[PDB]
């Protein structure tokens, strides 16, 4: 579900991603998802507009959005947050990826 | 209206999601992670 | 590069692709790309704003753009078009797919 | 133009972000079913 964070079921440096796809885009058996990176692994060099720090509680993230994917419903698990309050910065760093500033 | 299209859409949306899981997706295909 | 269409050097039902990245944004060995397909191979109940058809020369093709992904640089092969011209429909296919669209 | 002083603004950290990737993985390539 749009701007969901979940689990990622699957053997991977990822652990979390969020749901960034269209609630009334229903593409059969997949979503696409922006991956999550503990925060703590990125400088601050790096653009915040690109990739949003996001909070889940008290832990800070840093949203790939490059590193963007759309993946099988199979692989997803429970939902952790709701980001629904981020969709701003969250629709910025999306349109900043594909039609610049 | 955004209900509408996503009604509209059902039958057409399926059908990719069947030619895709037939011919194959892009996406478990080229994703590294 | 945004708009070009590029050979795909790997096996699969997909033979070319579009980049659809913004040219600003620099993503070292890796593009985001929208794979075509033949348009006979969709029918006419798929949508042509989420879908557009494009023409390659004696062939159109639907832009599977639910389908995009990122490749590697490894799987990206020759220029064979541009279709920066189709810009626009390009554009509204994408945002409709992440937003309302 | 305003986009080419954000490229090289951002040059830095698009760096960093590919070579974390390397590193860490990529969530696309465990991901593209084509």
């Amino acid at each position: 579900m749009q701007f969901k964070v979940y689990t990622y079921k699957r053997e991977s440096r990822y652990r979390l991603f969020v749901d960034v796809q269209s609630d009334i885009i229903d593409t059969p058996g997949r979503r696409m998802v922006i991956p999550l990176a503990s925060a703590r692994l990125l400088s601050d060099k790096v653009s915040r507009e690109l990739y949003p720090v996001v909070h889940i509680g008290d832990e800070s993230w840093r949203m790939m959005t490059t590193d963007m994917a759309s993946v099988p419903v199979s692989v997803i698990g429970e939902e952790v947050a709701d980001l629904s309050h981020r969709e701003n910065d969250i629709k910025n760093a999306i349109n900043l990826m594909f039609w610049g500033i | 209206r955004a209900e509408r299209w996503k009604a509209e859409n059902q039958e057409g949306m399926a059908e990719v999601a069947r030619f895709i899981e037939m011919n194959g997706s892009f996406a478990d295909e080229n994703r590294d992670w």
